[PDB]
Formats: structure tokens, C-alpha cells, sequence
């Protein structure tokens, strides 16, 4: 693998570790942990620390239920900013039912089982090189997050970046001292925006970083006086944070999507793939774009997709075939926002892909003119189905299709719609400040 | 509605 | 009628009127006016004054379109709060295309045009008894509506003699000085909710009343320092302002839904009338609960209807039959909120009424049993469909039910969906505080 | 259902 | 454009 | 206005984002107590005197704008979509035509020129309209195609394909389009003229050189 | 009542 | 020169 038992153990004694934190990820995505002391590292490795497991069903825990923690030896890491009275390490863990069996429900082990299905089809890997975007807001005397951007830079800007770069370097020159292989960082479209992109990786191995990232970014941004946030669309009219998911399937150590003397150097392997991701783009959006605000991002304009279709040159495409090819030949799914559970996204995404490759669905006409000039009628005319308008319509369709529900699996599916219609009724029963400024003097 | 992204892009470039 | 050319003109000079408003009511349901000097009254009565009657299309007006202004003499009334140098009167008005032919798309004219159809069916007067509710908030040194309620009363309280009802009276005591026949007043469920009910009268003579009402209420509240507001559900958590509508078909001076020797003394006319209503209840929603906030009223627990059913002693029915019969025998549509164009309501409400009596539709089993205790699945096992949950759910159900379309008019139809797809169009691209507090620390 | 609005119907009646 | 027309209309009956 | 502690300004577009003020002109010609623009048997019930007068305003329209909209600010009211008539075309309908022919006939039959604004000089303004309104009655001018479809939804380049040319964009773009028109010139007074052309350029040359903070939000920092 | 606890559950996740 | 008069004549009108 990567780290061995006697391997970890020497890293701790020499590095002087005084506190181990056992990370796993909840359903809404939230990276929660269960903290134990180096004194108990042994029973932790032995896969024997139990814990109330419904901490995963989020704010829909019905019953306390004992579960285990099987820590991956490779997801091991020590923390630098916690480098004083005994640095403070963290692993990432495989939740397992009490008897011996994996937890059906664990977001993570669900990607591994949507991954088993991959091998059973012949592929050897899967790859995710995600570009995650984030605003950096200033805190205050008190320490509260305000609505004041950290900067006023724009696309790829320089001198203005410095106030948020002063951080973007701090963030990026620490992840290196964390083991990361960060491809690179620039500055995004609207002010305060920023984006760092790292090296692709295997599904699990990567989402493992997704989580990590979101966390080291906020840890380091607060240690600067600002509040890193990943809201899809935090400010109105201003551009939203996204988190594109460049994918690529391998099969025996070699890019399956690559094909030299083929229409667009594309294989009849990547076509059926694009075909599938075009065949559930509206029914996996609940998962990919899972919150109520993720739909204030998907408004035509700010580069965010709004309609289903693909190309290799387009304003806001649902799919996007990066041009570089070979071992880099990839499909970029641009709708996924950083408010999406890494794990469950890769699930509906590699499952809507592998229902094409098998069934052999056939991809549609890649676009080039405009899907913005023909209304909702002249568009729902040629297999151009707009992505959902609200979490709620987003759920309506998610339930509507079998292939997906089987993609999470009864327990995960059920608690999710469950955890998510709740999120919807509150926001729907709520009266906001807008509804008020409007109608108070007109009515 | 690249015009809104450009509308997104330009409201900033310019305020 | 009531008044004559001569009566009006001598009244003005014996009472000293110095300014005349020519009142109409736009589609969105706002009361508009074009003001003239007592001098011009004549050319006004000659039905000669003109204007840009696209002021009616509301904010989806696109083309200055000339229009006349035919006042209805009987909708005449002088305002008392004035007299400050010239008392100021007002009339209502039928809008008329450039050619002596009523403007098809004038809210008001539409009710009369819906009224014609009834006559051809034979009913002589269609009457309405409104129960409109409101909050009076407090203003500030600046003079700005605030969130400070007026009182801390509740259902029917005797609000001590200075602050609670000292306003409720002032209104009630004035409307009589304007010629209204108020049946009475009380308080309402919430802190700061009030209600004054008035007598019944023809649809058109009652919509006027309604319009007028909202106005005076609002002009005597500032006179007391508070902000009147008939907006649906102003404050979250607290009960809303509804505006129930008691209907009652007549046949040559007799009540139609009355039948002494019958099932609940309910004629096979009302059993059919209730039927047309129960049928298009989900279709006519967008019109009776026409704004983005009308729907954070339509949630269970506040007395307001959320289901499609009719009883006479029940939870929160979409329909209500006040026990007393005789000339009083009357249906009570309780999903109508005060921020819907009274005019268009009678219309679509008197329309679904005529779709039943006609095809001779059949009443369903009156709900007395436990309607709230089941689910939308288990109730789906009955003729109890839900009422929409957002304005958008409500617009879809409207463009589909054909008879509904024909009740407004190709015109009043078009602009309405128009102005409302936009109202919905903006409230969902927006980002409300609510969205930001959840997703800023969590995501 | 009714128990949340009544639950509210009551909260202000009792404050 | 009319859209800016109806736009410059809809920033007054929407505020 | 002051009496009631407020301020009243007839300024064309005081506030951006917000509609400007349009002092519309309704015009009608008679010849012996009888409205000349009017005509019983005819299309749009419109006498030829009218189509003749119309082609008039539609010709010179671009020109007397320097005189019907004389301020530096006036060109920021005539932006697209606020109802400001940005294009030279007549109609009894449309988003915002330069000329609107009301519906009343009989003696009200009339021509409304909405180009004109409250910050104009009532008299001059007026002599230039009566002006192009008459070149046309005299040289028997041919009215053009009234605005059906709508031209807003078009390029400046497909419009240009119809007798449709925009309105001046700047107070400077106007003046020159005024100087080069022989009938506003002789129309105003060879004196009223030398002093108007001039009085404004100087106006323009004073707007043109200042450094408006706008540029600072914009350049002070970035560059 | 789970519905109160769930209700309870719901007040600290949705805030 | 009138140019400084005009100039002085203008600074009023233009302020
Ligand atoms: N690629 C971009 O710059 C667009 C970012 C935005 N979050 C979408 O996607
Ligand atoms: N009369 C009532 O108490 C009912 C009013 C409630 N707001 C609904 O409608
Ligand atoms: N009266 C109006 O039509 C207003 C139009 C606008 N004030 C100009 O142009
Ligand atoms: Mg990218
Ligand atoms: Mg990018
Ligand atoms: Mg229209
Ligand atoms: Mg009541
Ligand atoms: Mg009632
Ligand atoms: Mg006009
Ligand atoms: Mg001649
Ligand atoms: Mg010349």
C-alpha cells in the first residue's frame, strides 16, 4: 500500500504525536471526526473503536447505533499548525457495521462499491482532477465572518491577489508540507474568489483530498483573519464557486477514453460514457448540486451551466471535453459545486457513466452555436433538458430514476431524500427579507 | 447568456 | 342606479370639491389613479378623459397604448381626512379601448364580462361578503415601517381603550362616514392582526369596496403612526392575513344554494357550484394566492387551507359553508388572501362555479374526519389533492386548466403569467440571508 | 402538521 | 433591449 | 416644491439606472379652425399633410436633437430601454418610437415627438419642429414604413438596412449633425445659431476635459 | 415527538 | 484675452 503498521508507529514516536483524530465523512458531506489519544492508537489500528454511527445520517439520526472504525493506513497525516505540545494526527476511516461487514451506508465505502462494479466491467482505475473554487471573507474584532471580500482581483489577476494570495500562498505552501501535489493556483472571476487545483487521482484517494482541502483551507484562512467559505453562490449577482470534476476511466493501465484516428480522438468507450452522464444529468443533480443555494448558482450567466449538452468549446456546457488528450483525455463535469459530498458525487457520476458503457448508449450532437438563443421550448427541442430549477425539482427527478437509487443504495438514498426535503420545507415555509421589502408597501 | 456571465464578468471588470 | 349627472355636480359645489381622482385597479392588484382638477370634471363625465392604459399591464407594460376613462357615477365618494383647502373626491372606472368598446383586459371590466355569462345562465346577483385581515406595525422617527407589531392581543380581545383598537375604531368609524356598511370588527389570532368585516354586495360593488378599503385602512394608520399591511404572511412563525370570500348565487331575488327540505338544506345548485370550485381549486390558485409570499401562509398549522376539500365544521378546509341558511346560505372560499386582485378572484372563483352547475358536476364527500392526520399519499387515496407549495407550482396548474384561461382572457392571461414568471424569476436567482447562514459555516 | 402552526398558534398566545 | 425596456421597468415595480 | 422642503429639477436623467424625464410634444396643424392632420377617408385616418409632415420630422430628426435635447446629460436619458426613443422611426405603437400617433382623431389628430426633454428651450425647440414639420409639407415629402415588428431586437446594422439611423449619442455627435443641416441653420437665425453652436461646444469641451471620478474607480488603482 | 426531537434535532442543524 | 474674460464668464455659468 503506502504506510505499514510499524511504519506509522515509528512516525509517531519520532514525530511525537499526542493526539489522533479518526476522520470519516457524513452524508451531507461534513467531515466529522472522533478524537482519541496516542495512548489508544493501538485499539484504533486494530479496528476496534466503536461509536454511535447514525452521526452520518446527519440531522436525521433516529437511533444511536454502534459502529466500528477501520482506518486506512495511507490516509495518514500529521498536522503542522498544531505543532507544539505534541503535533496532532488524523487518519480517514472505513465505517463498518457491528458484525464485521462494511457499513452499507458510509458515503465513502459507497464509492468503493460503485468502484467494485467498475472492475467487474474491466476497468482498472478512475481519475478525478478537481478544480475547487472559494471566497475568502474577512472576520472582525469579535472574530465573526462578515460580507467583506478579501480582495478585488479578477480572472488570473496579480497585484490585487496579494491580500488573498498572501493567503493563497499560505494555503498552497502548506499543503506541500502536508503531502499534496497541487498542480497550481490562480485567482477566479469575481472579487474574493480563488481556486487551487490539484493532481488527479483515483476516486477514493482524491475525494479523500477533497475533504482534507476544504479543511486546511478554512484552518489556514482563519489563521489569517478571514473566513474561507465554499458556498456555491454566496453573493448575489456575483459569480459562484464551482468544483469541476475532470474524469477519465482506465482499463489495464491505459486511458480508455483515448483513440488516435477517431472522431475527436475519442473512443467508442468515452462516447457511451458521455452518453450516460448525459442520461442522468438531471437525475443526479440533487446529489451533485445538493443544497438550496447551489441553485442560485445555476442561473444563466456567471459561467455556470444551465442546460444539458456537451462540447470542446462552449459558454456554459454541462460536459466539457478538455482538449489535451492521451493520458489526459478527459471529460469535465462542470455542474458539481464544492457544497456536494465528494464521495456521493463520484458515486452518481461514475454510475451514470457506467450505465452508458454497458447499455452502450450513444452520445448526442455536441453544440457550438447557442443554447441561449432558443428559449425553454426551442431547447427542450433537441435533447437539451435544463438542469433543475430548485433543490426540490432536483429531488423530484432523482427519485424518478432507478439507476441512481441503486447508485447510493436504499439506506443512503432514503436518508438523503429524507435529510433533504427537510432542508427544503424550512426554506419554503420561511419568510425572507426579500419577500418582505416587496409586499409590505405594495400590499 | 454568456451575456449574463459577460454581464457577470463586466459588472465587475467595471465597478 | 344610485346617482345622477345633476346629483354629482351639485354635490361637488355644495360640498366644495377641489380635486378629483379617477380610480382604476391594475392587474397585479394595486389601486391606481389619474388626477384631475374640479374644473375638468365634465370632460371627465363625458367619458372623454384619456390615458396610457398599459399602466394596467403593470410592470410588463411595453407600449403606451391610449385608453379612455369612463367613470361609474355610483362609485362616487368624497374623502374627509382632507378638506384642507379643497375636499378631494374619487370615482372608479371602466377602461375602454379607443373605440367605445370596453378594454377587454381591464381587471374590473373582466368581472362584469364574467357576470354577463352568469345572467345567460340565469342567476340575478352574485354576492360577496369579505373577511379581510391585517397587521398594523409601528413606524419610526423617520416614518419607516418597522417590525414592531401594534398590539399584543389575540383572538377577539378587548384591546384596552387607547392603543390596540383605538386604531381599529378610527377606521370603522370613518368608513361609515364614507358610506360603507361594516358588519363589525374584532382582533385576530396574532399580535397585531385585525379584521373588520363588511356587508355583502354584487361582485363588482364589493371589489370596489375591497379596493377602497385597503386604501383607507392604509391612510388612517399612518394618521395613527403605524404601517398598515395586508401582505399574506408578513411574519414567519405567526399566523397570516387571509381574506375569505363568501359567495351566493341568486335567482330572481332568491338565494340559489338554499333548499329547506334538502341535504343540509343545500340545493343541487350549490352541490354543483361547490363542485366547480372543488374542481379547479388547484388551477385558480395562482390568481387567489398570486404572489411569492402568499405561499408561506399555505402551510399547515395556522388555520389556513392546504388541501382541496369541503366541510362545515373543520380543521382548515379549502371551502367553508357557514351553517346559517336562508338568503344567507353561502359558500366560503378560505384560501383567498387580501393580496390578490379582488377583481380577478371573483372572476376565476365565479368561473369555476359556473363550470360545475353547467356540466352538472358532482359534489364529493364533505370532509369532517381526520384530513390532517394522513399523508399526501393516503389522502391521495381520496379526492383530496394538495394546494401548490410555491407560486411556480401554482402557475403551471393555471396554464393547463383551459376553463381558467378563458376566465381572464387571452390578454389578462398572457401578461399575468408574464409578470408572474418574472416575480418568481427574481425571488429564486436571488440569495436570501437564510441561505447564507446555513451554508457559510457548514459548506 | 397542525401541531406546528398550532404549536405556534400557542407560543404567542402564551407569551 | 425591450428587455432593458422591461428591465428599466422591472427595477421599479420590483423594489 | 421648495415651499414643501423638496427640490424639483427638470433634468433629463438626473439619476442613472433610473428613468429620465421626457417632456413629450403633441403636435397638430390647422388651416382655418380645422385640424389639417385629420382625414375621414384614409389609412390611419391620416391626411397627406400628416404623412408629409411626418417624413419631415423623420428626416431632420437626427439633426434638431442638438436643439431638442441640448444638455450633456440629455444623452444619458436616451439610452436603450427606459422608453427613450433611440431610433428614427414613426409608429402608433412600439417599445419607444420617436413619433407616436395617438388614437384620438377628429381635431385631436396629432403627431407626438417624444425626443424632446424638459431641459430644452421651449421656443427654439419649437421653431425647429414646426421647421422640419414644414420642410416636409412644402417639398411634399414621402413618409416611410411605420414601425411594425420592432427594431430594438436588431443590430445597428440590420436597422441601417431600413431608413433607421439612431439618434445622436453625445451632445457633440449632435451639434455637428446640426451644423451640416441647411434647414435648422436657416431655421433658427444665423445669429441664434452662431451663439448656440458655440455656447454648447464650449459646454461639451468642458465636460470632455474634466476627470470624472468614474475613471478613478476605474484607472487610479488597476493601471 | 421524535417529531419534536427531530423538530429539536432540526433546530440545531438548520442554524 | 476675451478668452480670459469669456474664461472668467464661463467659470460662473459652468459652476
Ligand atoms: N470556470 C469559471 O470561472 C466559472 C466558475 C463558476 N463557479 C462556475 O463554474
Ligand atoms: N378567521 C381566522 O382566524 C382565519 C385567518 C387565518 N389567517 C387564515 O385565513
Ligand atoms: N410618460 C411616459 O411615458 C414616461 C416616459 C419617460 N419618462 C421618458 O422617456
Ligand atoms: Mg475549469
Ligand atoms: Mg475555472
Ligand atoms: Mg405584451
Ligand atoms: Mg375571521
Ligand atoms: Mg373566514
Ligand atoms: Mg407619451
Ligand atoms: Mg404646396
Ligand atoms: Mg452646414
Amino acid at each position: 500500500a503506502k504506510y505499514t503498521r510499524e511504519d506509522i508507529e515509528k512516525l509517531v514516536k519520532e514525530e511525537n504525536v499526542k493526539y489522533i483524530r479518526l476522520q470519516f465523512t457524513d452524508i451531507l458531506g461534513t467531515i466529522k471526526n472522533v478524537e482519541i489519544p496516542v495512548s489508544q492508537l493501538g485499539k484504533a489500528l486494530d479496528n476496534k473503536v466503536m461509536f454511535d454511527g447514525s452521526s452520518i445520517e446527519g440531522f436525521v439520526r433516529i437511533e444511536e447505533s454502534d459502529m466500528y472504525l477501520y482506518p486506512d493506513l495511507n490516509t495518514f497525516v500529521i498536522f503542522p499548525w498544531t505543532a507544539e505540545k505534541g503535533k496532532v494526527a488524523r487518519f480517514i476511516c472505513d465505517i463498518y457495521n457491528p458484525d464485521g461487514t462494511p457499513f452499507e451506508g458510509d458515503p465513502r465505502n459507497n464509492l468503493k462499491r460503485i468502484l467494485k462494479e467498475m472492475e467487474d466491467l474491466g476497468f482498472s482505475d478512475f481519475n478525478l482532477g478537481p478544480e475547487p473554487e472559494f471566497f475568502l471573507f474577512k472576520l472582525d474584532e469579535k472574530g465573526e465572518p462578515t460580507l467583506e471580500l478579501n480582495d478585488k482581483g479578477g480572472y488570473f489577476d496579480l497585484a490585487p491577489t496579494d491580500l488573498g494570495e498572501n493567503c493563497r500562498r499560505d494555503i498552497v505552501l502548506e499543503l506541500e508540507e502536508m503531502g499534496f501535489e497541487i498542480e497550481a493556483s490562480h485567482h477566479e472571476v469575481a472579487p474574493g474568489q480563488h481556486e487551487i487545483d490539484f493532481k488527479y487521482a483515483g476516486a477514493v484517494r482524491s475525494c479523500d483530498d477533497i475533504q482534507t482541502f476544504k479543511l486546511v483551507v478554512k484552518t489556514i484562512a482563519r489563521k489569517h483573519g478571514l473566513h474561507a467559505t465554499f458556498m456555491p453562490k454566496p453573493l448575489f449577482g456575483v459569480n459562484g464557486s464551482g468544483m469541476h470534476c475532470n474524469l477519465s476511466l482506465f482499463k489495464n493501465g491505459v486511458n480508455a477514453f483515448f483513440d488516435e484516428n477517431a472522431d475527436l480522438q475519442l473512443s467508442e468507450t468515452a462516447k457511451h460514457f458521455i452518453a450516460g452522464i448525459v442520461k442522468h444529468a438531471t437525475s443526479f443533480t440533487a446529489v451533485t448540486n445538493p443544497t438550496v443555494n447551489s441553485y442560485k448558482r445555476l442561473v444563466p450567466g456567471y459561467e455556470a451551466p444551465c442546460y444539458v449538452a456537451w462540447s470542446a468549446q462552449n459558454r456554459s456546457p454541462l460536459i466539457r471535453i478538455p482538449a489535451s488528450r492521451g493520458i489526459s483525455t478527459r471529460v469535465e463535469v462542470r455542474s458539481v459545486d464544492p457544497a456536494a459530498n465528494p464521495y456521493l458525487a463520484l458515486s452518481v457520476l461514475l454510475a451514470a457513466g457506467l450505465d452508458g458503457i454497458k447499455n452502450k448508449l450513444e452520445a448526442p450532437a455536441p453544440i457550438d452555436r447557442n443554447i441561449y438563443v432558443m428559449s425553454k421550448e426551442e431547447r427542450m427541442e433537441n435533447g437539451i433538458v435544463d438542469l433543475p430549477a430548485t433543490l426540490a425539482e432536483a429531488l423530484e427527478e432523482f427519485k424518478s430514476n432507478e439507476v441512481m437509487v441503486k447508485a447510493l443504495g436504499e439506506h443512503l438514498f432514503e436518508h438523503f431524500i429524507e435529510a433533504k426535503e427537510i432542508e427544503w420545507d424550512m426554506f419554503r415555509t420561511q419568510v425572507h427579507p426579500w419577500e418582505r421589502e416587496q409586499y409590505m408597501s405594495q400590499y | 447568456k454568456m451575456l449574463e456571465g459577460q454581464n457577470a464578468h463586466f459588472r465587475y471588470k467595471n465597478r
